This record gives C-alpha cells, structure tokens and sequence, in this order.
C-alpha cells in the first residue's frame, strides 16, 4: 500500500514522535491552537499552518504522493516556526534541532 | 503537555 | 477592600506580571486533568488552586483578610508539590514563584 520511499518516510516521521526527541519535538506534536495558546497573531502571519499531527493524517490517508509532497510539509512546518517565532526563542532551537534529526534520515533514502 | 504561549512542560 | 488587601492585589499583580513569566506560567490557569490526561488529579488534589482563581475570589471581594489569600496562594503550591516527584521542573518553578510571593508577603503592616 506504501511505496518503499514512502515506507521510510513513515519511519522517519515515527522517530520524530517518539520518546527519544520528546524534549524539543513536543511544539510541533499538534496544530497551533492560536486560542488555545493565547497567539492571536499566528494565522495573520502563518497562513499556511502545519504540525507533525497534521502531517501524520496525510500520511496515513494516504494523501502524499512521493516523498517530495512529504518533505514540503515538515520542511513548511519549520519554515512557519522559523517565519513567527524571534531568532533568539528556545523553540525556534528546538525546531532547528528536530529538522537536524529531520533531514539526516531523509538525506539517507535510495 | 502544559502549553501557553510557546513554553511547554511535560507533566506527564 | 482593606489596605491590606491593597498590597495583597499589588502581590498577585507582581506575581502576574511580565517580571516572572518564565516561572509563573503553570500557574496562570488552572490545572486541566482531561488536557493533560491525569485521571488521578482529582483523586490526590480535592482542592484545586492557580491565579485565575484567586484574581476571581480577590475581584469578587471573597477574601475576608490577608490570611485566607494567603492560604489559597500557599494551597496552590501546595496542590504542585503533593502531586508532582520532587525532581520535576514544575517544583523548581514553584519555589522560584513562591520565593517571591513570600518575600513580597512578609513585608506587610
């Protein structure tokens, strides 16, 4: 039902949930609840929002097509972190040490 | 999770 | 409300403010058992405490005198303290918090 690419892609978004990356991955586990989080500006600037939850509801739909389509997503999913939060905030830090576990294993696919 | 505005907390 | 509890509004502000956002933020709220899927809080904790409340009981004029402020905002700590292991973050935050409600506290007329 999975392709092979996309079997390891379902891989690399397993260990990106899991316990290992639990203390830096845990900003991204669900969609921005801009109410829910008191950030009422976060659809002004994000208009495009995007979180590991969304992206592992894709996946199991079946909905990307090639591990491009899934790249686009976690890679957008730390642009809109990147694009919101200051340089200087510990989150963006996380986001750059969870893409650094991203793009490792992604970088390792025949 | 405790959340607020993009702090975090694992209580659990 | 009183003079006292004048400074006592002027605590809770203190505690509320931008100063000790870093700290202070587990306790902005109160504490959701279901959002955090703790079955047991309510088992352990019949007396559940946090800011909102005690902002709610202080506006409301619910508080007789200093001392049952007081209570709430140590019951609050206290709630953080029996239910949490002593090495987790939440207790170095609380400290951190109550250290400066007490200091605030102790200098009252």
């Amino acid at each position: 039902k999975l392709s092979e690419h996309l079997r390891y892609c379902d891989s690399i978004l397993r260990e990106m949930l899991s316990k290992k990356h639990a203390a830096y991955a845990w900003p991204f586990y669900k969609p921005v609840d801009a109410e829910a989080l008191e950030l009422h500006d976060y659809h002004d600037i994000i208009k495009h929002p995007m979180d590991l939850s969304t992206v592992k509801r894709k996946m199991d739909g079946r909905e990307y097509p090639d591990a491009q389509g899934f790249a686009a997503d976690v890679r957008l999913m730390f642009s809109n972190c990147y694009k919101y939060n200051p340089p200087d905030h510990e989150v963006v830090a996380m986001a750059r040490k969870l893409q650094d576990v991203f793009e490792m294993r992604f970088a390792k696919m025949p | 999770w405790k959340q607020w505005k993009k702090y975090g907390l694992k209580i659990c």
